[PDB]
């Protein structure tokens, strides 16, 4: 989508694999601001806005 | 701008108490291993305050 109709995907109920995405070479940028990289496996939350 | 005064951003595990690394070793940040050089996921431990 285009960025002033950014689309909104909401992930819940689902267990996800933030190992995978991380481990992947394509991404040329992967900053977080509020959560560590590597402790994405390991903590829980109640929904994922994408 | 003040630069001198620099914290390690990475480091692999946390210090025993009194404990001080001043070792400028690389930081593996992601699958691939880093030898020594900075790339994808290879990041210098110390970063300045600004």
């Amino acid at each position: 989508a285009s960025v002033y109709a950014w689309n909104r995907k909401r992930i819940s109920n689902c267990v996800a694999d933030y190992s995978v995405l991380y481990n992947s070479a394509s991404f040329s940028t992967f900053k977080c601001y509020g959560v560590s990289p590597t402790k994405l496996n390991d903590l829980c939350f109640t929904n994922v806005y994408a | 701008g003040n630069y001198n005064y620099l914290y390690r951003l990475f480091r692999k595990s946390n210090l025993k108490p009194f404990e001080r690394d001043i070792s400028t070793e690389i930081y593996q940040a992601g699958s691939t291993p880093c030898n020594g050089v900075k790339g994808f996921n290879c990041y210098f431990p110390l970063q300045s305050y600004g």
